[PDB]
């Protein structure tokens, strides 16, 4: 047996088929969640507002995932998988998070800051839940230079591209932090010593 | 005016210059100087800027994309049966009208294609089939009679004595004319 | 226009129309485009920005062709003060965006060898700029001494007699006769190459 | 580097790396093979400089304008 659990924020929801056993624990992160989303508006413009059931379900994951521990196995985790494989099957379809990202920004009105939001809730949710990204993937650019259909050089920039060099540090550390965070610590702590 | 010399040459020559200067060039310089390198097609244009099975059935609901019907009707291979169901006008002895071999077979529920000979053009016979009365009848039959001549069979299958009546409209196919390929035999029409 | 959609519409066997002397906006192009059963319309853009209005007309009817006839300043009759190649250089990725434009060159072509280097492509190499083909080529000067033309034996007689100059030097007609033509300024003061007869 | 949208899709951002579709796998126009001039024939053996222009109109791609 399964049980509905409706996500909601003004018009837009998820229906959430959650495990009868699991349904205790994931109805309390439900009711504690409402509270931290603000006041619907129309087209849903606030910052903090997600203006489709993808980002809704995206937030979530990131709240969740905020209360799961790294070292030991609490509660929460049952239940982040299962909001992880829904949010897989009705927005991935099997492709990556930018795929979709990209189709919220031409296809609806979310904003670049919105979609940072939402890559850094999946990708966040992923490592959380112990399901890291051991499999080889299935790009169509990466098969094709496989089949030798195609052929990448990689460039690496210098300085002078924009005034603002350091923000695309910040995005880094603050949207991909559990891919990234080793290696900027380890860069920070080598500097120090070089100094 | 430096290209400008030679006083009334025809335009045909001057013209013909161009192209045939281009051709020599092309020839030798992609082709190795070798005209059966060059690929054919029964006829040259039409195509749009933008853009098979021997025996087969097409079904037209309500959905069916005409674009994507007509290219099935058409078949792959330029023929015929290419022109008649892509060509968007036909020639009416210097007058160009809608064609209505498109017209006829614009899709809607209850219509039913039969193509026979696909894959030999000489003998391809797409056949229309639609309701009437309940049961389901031919009403259209589209087939070469001569090499370059197209015959369009429309059928009244509703007659004085049961025994249904045809209208044989007649179309020369003129490869040699790749933009206007189909013209309608006006005589005796 | 009217005209032309009445004739159209009793299926007279025009092909296509040119508009000459500048490029309509979105909203009479459309027009052009949807009313008169045209099968492909031509403009005639003679700057960079006549050219971007070309391209918005080809975006806004994707799938109806638009023949780009694109025309140097050392073209004949009424002209422009534009360079036959650097317009060409700066906007042919752009144009090249919308299948539907068909790029054609005209202006200071006569002949299968001097036009064949913008068939292949290889004309936009001496510019270190990659192979840039074209779709076809109008003459207009080149035709003007056929035989079935109208122009009077002595007027293909002076038309002949003009040397006519390389693409390099043709600027020289604004001050002087240069290959036996001159610029002139027509009533409305634009710009006509015309041979420097007497008159 | 970032994720945007191009809207003349000149290049592509993040997202065409990781895409799994035909949206991965996109290629920009070499000119000198899109355009390449070329021959054909009709039935009657009639030779064309195939091109853009000509392929609508049946005819060589060569105009006398207005
Ligand atoms: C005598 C003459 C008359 C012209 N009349 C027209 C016209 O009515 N409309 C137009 O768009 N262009 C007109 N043009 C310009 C041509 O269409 C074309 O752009 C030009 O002749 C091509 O350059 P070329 O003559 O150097 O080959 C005329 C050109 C000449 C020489
Ligand atoms: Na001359």
């Amino acid at each position: 047996s399964t049980r509905p659990l409706t996500l909601s924020h003004g018009s837009l929801e998820h229906v959430l088929l959650v495990p009868t056993a699991s349904f205790f624990i994931a109805s309390q992160l439900q009711e504690q969640f409402n509270k931290i989303l603000p006041e619907p508006t129309e087209g849903f413009a606030a910052d903090d507002e997600p203006t489709t059931p993808a980002e809704l379900v995206g937030k979530f994951l990131g709240y969740v995932s905020s209360l799961v521990e790294p070292s030991k196995v609490g509660q929460f985790d049952q239940v982040l998988n299962l909001c992880l494989t829904e949010f897989e099957n009705c927005y991935l379809e099997g492709n990556d998070i930018h795929a979709l990202a990209a189709k919220l920004l031409q296809e609806n009105d979310t904003t670049l800051v919105k979609t940072k939001e939402l890559i850094k809730n999946y990708i966040t949710a992923r490592i959380m839940a112990k399901r890291p990204f051991d499999k080889k993937s299935n790009s169509a650019l990466f098969r094709a230079v496989g089949e030798g259909n195609a052929q990448l050089v990689a460039i690496f920039g210098g300085q002078g591209n924009t005034d603002d060099y350091f923000e695309e540090l910040r995005d880094l550390y603050q949207t991909y932090h559990v891919l990234v965070g080793d290696l900027i610590k380890f860069s920070a702590e080598t500097l120090s010593e070089l100094i | 005016a430096q290209f400008t010399k030679v006083i009334d040459e025809p335009i045909k020559s001057i013209m013909d210059g161009i192209h045939d200067g281009h051709i020599k060039k092309l020839l030798h310089q992609y082709y190795g100087d070798d005209e059966s390198k060059i690929p054919a097609v029964e006829y040259f244009g039409g195509e749009s800027p933008v853009d098979s099975e021997d025996s087969a059935v097409f079904k037209a609901t309500s959905s069916t994309d005409e674009e994507s019907w007509f290219k099935a009707l058409a078949g792959s291979e330029i023929n015929w049966r290419h022109a008649s169901f892509l060509c968007s006008f036909i020639t009416q002895d210097k007058m160009f009208v809608s064609n209505p071999i498109r017209k006829v077979f614009k899709p809607s529920q209850g219509m039913v294609v039969e193509i026979s000979n696909g894959n030999t053009s000489s003998k391809t016979v797409v056949t229309l089939s639609e309701p009437v009365q309940g049961e389901l009848k031919p009403t259209v039959i589209l087939k070469l009679l001569k090499e370059n001549i197209i015959q369009m069979e429309m059928i009244e299958n509703r007659t004085m004595d049961g025994k249904p009546v045809s209208l044989p409209l007649l179309y020369n196919f003129n490869p040699d004319n790749g933009f206007a390929p189909i013209s309608e035999v006006m005589e005796d029409r | 226009i009217p005209l032309i959609k009445e004739l159209r519409s009793k299926g007279y066997p025009i092909q296509f129309l040119t508009i000459g002397a500048g490029v309509p906006s979105l909203e009479v192009a459309s027009e052009y485009i949807e009313t008169l059963g045209l099968k492909y319309l031509g403009l005639k853009p003679g700057s960079i920005d006549a050219i971007s209005q070309v391209i918005n007309i080809a975006k806004a009817h994707p799938n109806f062709p638009i023949a780009l006839q694109w025309t140097g300043g050392r073209g004949g009759g009424h002209h422009s003060f534009e360079d036959a190649h650097t317009p060409m250089l700066q906007m042919y990725s752009k144009i090249r965006r919308h299948p539907n434009i068909m790029l054609i060159f005209g202006s200071g072509f006569g002949s299968a060898d001097d036009t064949y280097p913008y068939l292949t492509g290889e004309w936009s190499t001496k510019f270190d700029y990659p192979p840039m083909p074209f779709d076809g080529f109008l003459f207009g000067s080149r035709v003007m001494i056929a035989k079935e033309v109208k122009t009077s034996p002595d007027a293909k007689k002076c038309i002949a007699a003009c040397t006519g100059v390389p693409d390099d030097k043709w600027e020289q007609t604004y001050k002087k006769p240069t290959g036996g033509i001159v610029t002139v300024r027509s009533e409305m003061g634009e710009p006509i190459h015309k041979i420097a007869t007497r008159g | 580097g970032t994720l945007d949208i191009n809207p003349d899709d000149d290049y592509g951002f993040k997202q065409e790396i990781f895409d799994v579709t035909s949206n991965g796998l996109k290629k920009n126009p070499n000119w000198l093979e899109e355009y390449h001039p070329k021959l054909i024939k009709n039935k009657s053996g009639k030779i064309f400089v195939e091109t853009k222009f000509s392929k609508l109109i049946g005819r060589p791609p060569l105009l006398v304008p207005g």
